[PDB]
């Protein structure tokens, strides 16, 4: 369902903006683990951005959106034909 | 101190989120799409994985603290752009659709004038 | 613990998405902007169907497959052919389809390769390295003017099968991919024909070369060395194929794969022949299509 | 099916900017076990042709 | 409030 | 023997009017070469060069390559020459492959290589044009789309396979054992 | 006043940390340093050798993945369509095109002497003088045509392919179609002459060049079934190959 | 790992094709080459005699 989970979303995206816009490293001088809680932190990023590469499976990544956008593109001429022709 | 809401709090909406994320690649690429059969069914669908990814990209970069940040942002606008179109295109089929019915109750009334 | 599946029904002969299904006789359109095409005949604008079939429409061009005929042989593909003749330099063997294929007489890998050239003698061997209704691997060159097309061997990869047995299906079923040559976990090896014809072997190195002597290539002979964990490991990938077959399923490679450990309930490779069992077995990978992808 | 020799004759127009994809591709298409003949114009860089040539079809070639 | 203003928001910062 | 030439034509193109018009000056010990000609004029041409009726020939660059019909002199009327992007200065080994077309081997005692030249040309140009170097040949690969098609109609290999042994890089080949080398020493300064 | 307290650590914790600079920590520092610098230049490098690496012509190839999708040619399972199969016997052209223009049918209401004008506009490359705006019935299918490619050229331009969608339809030649025009009406090649500054063997080059493509254009419709177009097909064939197409050579 | 012998010593049992006059040396390098049986890219000029080593291997796939 798109309006809950992209909610859901949005509720991360801004935790995600809420991120890296205090001041980090100060921390990182103050200790590693606070660094390596904010590595460990990413060890989640690591996992749950792997979770789409898993549903395929940077310049990685820069390849496969041409190919998500792929198969955006064929949609809308099928749906031209389906509904300019119609 | 200064760091120990935060971090604890966005965490805890990456925990908020993980188990969104594996009902949301529970079924794969292929079969969420081949489970379905309107090409409106499969459109969203395409977005909505590349739009959170697009997001989670944008997350994830920020970690390493990159000053760059446009060439996600440069695949920004383009997600949007064909969010953009076939709404429009799915706003012109109500108007094929919300006045066809204004025909069908027009010329029922004119035998009835 | 049984023999034979009697059971009776005495009194009667017999048990007794959307896209345009057209039969023979029947108007399409008059438009004449289209172009007609397979399954089409006309006068002037009536788009007649001839099959029993689909409406194809591409873009302007309308043709009508059917849903039932024989195998069509296309150029490039990797299918299996049973000797059925030796002509003047010539070769008959059955694809399947309409008709056979040819096979020129210079057109097999010789043994020696190529430093064998050519020699008139040859015909006069041409029943040393072929005889009837033996089984190979071809790749479809080029047709004739009707639609019947011809085969050769160029690899080493194509040639006389031996080490195996054969089995058969509908042409329908089996699906189109980049690859065709399978190795399957107990060391064997799937050759799917795309007419529809299957042939089982024991890998060989050869098979294992793909993945990581040249005198033998008209022998009778197999590996002497065949053990029957082999032997027996062969009808269980047998009989699956054919459960496939009788529940219309499109072969995937995978499903062949979980074909087989879901057939690890029955340990009793007889019982592979269930006309329940197959369904019920394959009643399992179309639900265990509906988990992953 | 009965050629071990082939005479390559004008070999240097692998640089044709035209159509020097031809003469390149088709010699990437040979069977190993054939032998060759190249002919073409002095270059200084011969080497590298054999260079190339004596992995991808994996035989001696001489200069 | 279209869904891609969330990308240009400042966010809170100390 | 030039109407025998004619006379595989039939009698309406006998009297073509390019054809009227060069004859005379084919006539005189006299002979042009390019493309534009028809190829019954192109193989003509050439006979009568090589049985020598015509000492004069007016030529391009077809003749250049245009083989087994050998001079005893050559002139270079246009120093320079257009390249698709310039009227350049012609490099070496086109001229050298532009050059060997004179001398017959068992006959001429030499070869006559005359330059009409119309400027003062820097001297290592005249040398890098006529002392000249042979160039180099590096691949000019690029992609086509049948080429495309038929590689995967046909099975038993790929289009990938196809750049795992192109020349084209080549380039990507040779100086980096060079640097594995360094990387080698590199690895073991570390 | 709060941004000096990163310094306000350092001020402190340097200072605060177990040899600072005692045990020679300060020359220690330079030794790791040097052990450091050769950490960082060695992967510097092996990036670049890593980086020095594949095929760099993935990128292209990647895009033309794209565009037989795009026009359908084949599956995203790369499988190669009907529509693909068609140019297998096409190298004599734009293969991507001429797929395209059979498909959208456009010669059933073109005679031969119509849709062979339309084929002077492959089987040759030059430019030269303007040819005049023709007769209709053969611009209107020259426009029908532009109005295909650029649709095509408009996905390569979306493929990343770059490619000038204008430049890309001045690629195509569309001059000599009334010479076309009229050796189909069986005109004098004498005649024909005065038509153009295009020199006569260069016709005779495209000339047996449009046989090659008219002779592969046969092979379509076999493919297809488009019966009418196997009798419209030679009937063009019928229309060339005649007097002087028929040129053969001396030392043969 | 290749089985190497000089092409220097290959001594020519037979000329695969005769020849009425002296060929070159390189020539001689170049049907020894042929010979023994290993490809090979000589690239010399046109009017050098490139079209000579090209007649021999006729007959040695001829024979």
């Amino acid at each position: 369902n798109p309006d809950v989970l992209l909610s859901r979303v949005i509720n991360v995206v801004r935790a995600a903006s809420s991120l890296a816009s205090q001041d980090v490293d100060f921390y990182k001088n103050l200790d590693r683990g606070f660094s390596k809680d904010l590595k460990s932190k990413a060890d989640k990023l690591a996992d749950m951005a792997n979770e789409i590469i898993l549903s395929i499976d940077w310049n990685n990544f820069g390849n496969i959106m041409d190919n998500l956008l792929e198969m955006s593109d064929h949609s809308l001429d099928k749906l031209n034909c389906a509904i300019n022709s119609k | 101190e200064k760091i120990k809401p935060y971090v604890r709090s966005f965490s805890k909406a990456l925990d908020e989120l993980k188990p969104e994320i594996e009902k949301l690649t529970s079924k794969s690429l292929d079969e969420q799409l081949l489970l379905l059969s309107d090409e409106r069914a499969k459109l969203e669908l395409i977005n909505r994985y590349a739009y959170v990814l697009s997001s989670l990209m944008f997350a994830n970069m920020k970690v390493l603290g990159v000053k760059d940040m446009s060439p996600i942002l440069g695949e920004l606008k383009r997600v949007k752009s064909y969010m953009d179109k076939a709404k429009q295109y799915d706003n012109r089929i109500t108007k094929s659709n919300e006045k066809s019915q204004a025909e069908q109750e027009k010329a029922k009334n004119i035998i009835s004038n | 613990s049984e023999v034979i599946t009697i059971t009776k029904r005495n009194g009667a002969f017999q048990n007794s998405s959307d896209s345009q299904i057209v039969t023979p006789g029947e108007l399409v359109t008059d438009d004449p902007i289209w172009m007609r095409g397979h399954g089409t005949y006309f006068l002037d604008n009536m788009t007649y169907s001839s099959v029993a079939g689909t409406v194809s429409r591409v873009n302007r061009l309308l043709s009508v497959i059917p849903l039932k005929g024989r195998y069509a042989p296309e150029t490039g593909d990797h299918v299996v052919g049973r000797i059925a003749e030796v002509g003047n330099k010539r070769w008959k063997v059955d694809i399947g389809g309409k008709q056979h294929a040819v096979l020129m007489l210079g057109s097999v890998n010789l043994p020696g390769g190529i430093l064998r050239r050519k020699s008139e003698s040859d015909e006069l061997q041409m029943r040393s390295f072929l005889k009837e209704g033996d089984l190979l691997n071809a790749e479809v060159q080029s047709l004739f003017q009707d639609g019947s097309a011809s085969l050769h061997t160029r690899s080493l990869k194509y040639g006389k099968l031996r080490n195996g047995m054969f089995c058969q299906v509908p042409s329908s079923l089996i699906v189109r991919a980049k690859n065709h040559t399978h190795n399957l976990p107990g060391n064997i090896t799937v050759v799917l024909g795309v007419n529809g014809y299957i042939w089982l072997r024991k890998t060989s190195q050869m098979d294992l070369a793909r993945d990581t002597s040249s005198w033998q290539i008209y022998s009778d002979e197999n590996d002497p060395s065949i053990s029957n964990n082999i032997r027996q490991a062969i009808c269980r990938y047998a009989n699956v194929i054919k459960a496939l077959a009788f529940c219309e399923i499109g072969i995937t490679q995978q499903r062949i794969v979980s074909a087989y450990e879901a057939s690890m309930v029955y340990s009793n490779v007889g019982e592979l022949i269930e006309k329940n069992v197959m369904e019920s077995i394959g009643s399992d990978i179309l639900t265990a299509e509906k988990m992953r992808g | 099916r009965e050629v071990a020799w082939v005479i390559f004759d004008e070999v240097h127009y692998m640089r044709d900017k035209e159509r020097g994809v031809v003469w390149e591709e088709t010699i990437i298409l040979l069977p190993d076990k054939v032998r060759y003949v190249f002919l073409s114009a002095t270059i200084p860089n011969a080497m590298e042709f054999a260079e190339w040539i004596c992995k991808i079809h994996s035989q001696p070639c001489h200069i | 409030t279209d869904l891609f203003d969330v990308f240009e928001e400042t966010p809170v910062e100390l | 023997i030039f109407n025998n030439a004619i006379a595989l034509l039939p009698e309406t193109d006998r009297e073509l009017p390019q054809i009227k018009h060069i004859l005379p000056l084919l006539r005189r010990g006299i002979g042009i070469h390019h493309s534009g000609l028809l190829p019954i004029l192109k193989e003509v041409i050439e006979i009568l060069f090589q049985e020598g009726f015509l000492k004069v020939l007016f030529a391009t660059e077809t003749f250049s390559i245009g083989l087994n019909m050998p001079a005893k002199t050559v002139v270079f009327t246009s120093v320079r020459k257009w390249d698709g992007q310039q009227f350049r200065w012609v490099s070496g080994g086109e001229y050298i492959q532009m050059s060997g077309r004179a001398g017959r081997r068992g006959l001429d005692d030499r070869g006559i290589v005359i330059m009409m030249i119309d400027e003062k040309m820097e001297p290592q140009v005249a040398k890098g044009m006529v002392k000249g170097q042979a160039d180099r040949l590096d691949s000019a690969f690029h992609l086509g789309y049948n080429m495309i098609l038929n590689l995967m109609r046909v099975e038993g290999i790929s289009p990938e396979f196809m750049l795992e042994h192109s020349f084209f890089q080549f380039q990507n080949v040779i100086s980096v054992p060079v640097m594995e080398k360094k990387l080698a020493e590199l690895k073991k300064d570390f | 006043l709060k941004l000096m307290k990163k310094i306000d650590v350092l001020n402190t914790k340097l200072s605060s940390n177990p040899l600072t600079n005692s045990m020679r920590l300060e020359e220690l520092y330079g030794k790791y340093s040097r052990k450091h610098d050769l950490h960082e230049d060695m992967k510097q490098l092996k990036r670049k050798i890593s980086e020095s690496q594949a095929v760099i012509q993935l990128d292209d190839l990647r895009r033309r993945k794209r565009v037989l999708r795009r026009l359908g040619f084949c599956t995203p399972n790369d499988i190669i369509e009907l529509k693909g199969r068609v140019a297998c016997e096409i190298s004599s052209g734009d293969e991507l095109l001429l797929t395209e223009l059979i498909f959208n049918g456009n010669f059933n209401e073109l005679k031969p002497e119509q849709a062979a004008a339309l084929l002077s506009c492959f089987a040759f490359q030059e430019r030269c003088k303007e040819a005049p705006r023709l007769k209709p019935e053969l611009a209107e299918p020259l426009k029908a045509m532009r109005e295909i490619a650029a649709k095509i050229a408009k996905i390569m331009k979306d493929s990343k392919i770059e490619v000038v969608e204008k430049d890309y339809v001045e690629s195509f030649r569309h001059e000599l179609m009334e010479v076309v025009y009229e050796w189909c009406r069986g005109a004098t090649f004498t005649q024909i002459c005065k038509m153009t500054d295009v020199y006569e063997g260069s016709l005779i080059r495209m000339f047996k060049r449009l046989e090659e493509l008219v002779k592969e254009l046969v092979d379509v419709a076999n493919t297809i079934g488009n019966s009418s177009l196997k009798e419209k097909m030679e009937a063009v064939l019928k229309l060339i190959h005649r007097d002087i197409v028929s040129a053969g050579s001396l030392y043969l | 790992n290749y089985d190497y012998t000089p092409i220097a010593e290959h001594k020519r049992v037979n000329e695969a094709r005769t020849y009425p006059f002296t060929l070159d040396p390189f020539q001689d390098t170049a049907i020894s080459c042929i010979d023994r049986g290993e490809s090979v890219l000589v690239s010399a000029h046109t009017s050098a005699g490139k079209t000579v080593v090209a007649e021999y291997a006729i007959a040695q796939s001829l024979k």
